């Protein structure tokens, strides 16, 4: 399983689905507001970082990361987020991001 | 209505059956994310719209993005309401839609 989530091009999470409670065990409101990089393996911080600075420049294709997010019941799981810039053509606001976040295995 | 407001997300299996909503879809069209699940989107396109997004589809499901152009969604309680969407294929596992609404 997999939940949505939305970041400014900072990371830090925007909104958040609900499903997150059965996939990483957090509240939405656990998460809001806070950077997805907190969350986040010291070891895969950076690459994190690297990897929200690169969507905004792929021209709103996808990007995928594999990394190691630390759940409420305090483990290690990893999980695959593939991202994706949108900015709504009608408006010259800046960009966000979309994530979708499911843990897979590592092996 | 602001910019953020007249959009929604919605998550898609590779058959169009909504898996996911945001409940932002309940202001603009009536329904509710509960009751859209394991509904195939085809089933809310009007009729004159249908082949179109079936082009649209194929699109998306052999390049894995595109955008939609204009389409009429049937909203719950009549009505149809203006959308345009991007959609783009996650993989393939889904597909991620960010709709907005063009109507008033
Ligand atoms: O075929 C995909 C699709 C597209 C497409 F343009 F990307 F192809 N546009 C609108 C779609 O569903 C509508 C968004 C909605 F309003 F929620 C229902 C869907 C369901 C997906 F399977």
């Amino acid at each position: 399983t997999r939940f949505i989530s939305r970041h400014n091009i900072e990371g830090i999470f925007t909104f958040v689905d609900h499903r997150c409670v059965a996939t990483v065990g957090y509240q939405p409101q656990e998460l809001l507001g806070k950077n997805i990089v907190e969350f986040c393996h010291p070891e895969d911080q950076q690459l994190l970082r690297d990897s929200f600075q690169q969507v905004v420049k792929l021209k709103g294709q996808v990007l995928s990361v594999m990394f190691r997010f630390r759940s409420k019941n305090q483990e290690w799981l990893w999980m695959r987020t593939s991202s994706f810039t949108f900015q709504n053509p009608y408006s010259d606001e800046i960009e966000y991001i979309i994530c979708t976040n499911t843990n897979v295995k590592n092996s | 209505k602001g910019l953020d407001s007249k959009t929604f997300l919605s998550e898609h299996s590779m058959d169009m059956k909504f898996t996911y909503c945001d409940d932002r879809i309940t202001e603009l069209i009536g329904y509710h994310p509960e009751e859209l699940l394991g509904r195939s989107a085809y089933e809310f396109y009007h009729a004159l719209d249908s082949e179109n997004m079936t082009k649209s589809h194929q699109n998306l499901c052999t390049k894995g993005q595109v955008v939609s152009g204009q389409y009429r969604m049937l909203a719950k309680h009549g009505g149809y309401v203006w959308l345009e969407t991007q959609g783009t294929v996650i993989y393939p596992q889904c597909i991620m839609c960010v709709n907005y609404v063009l109507s008033e």
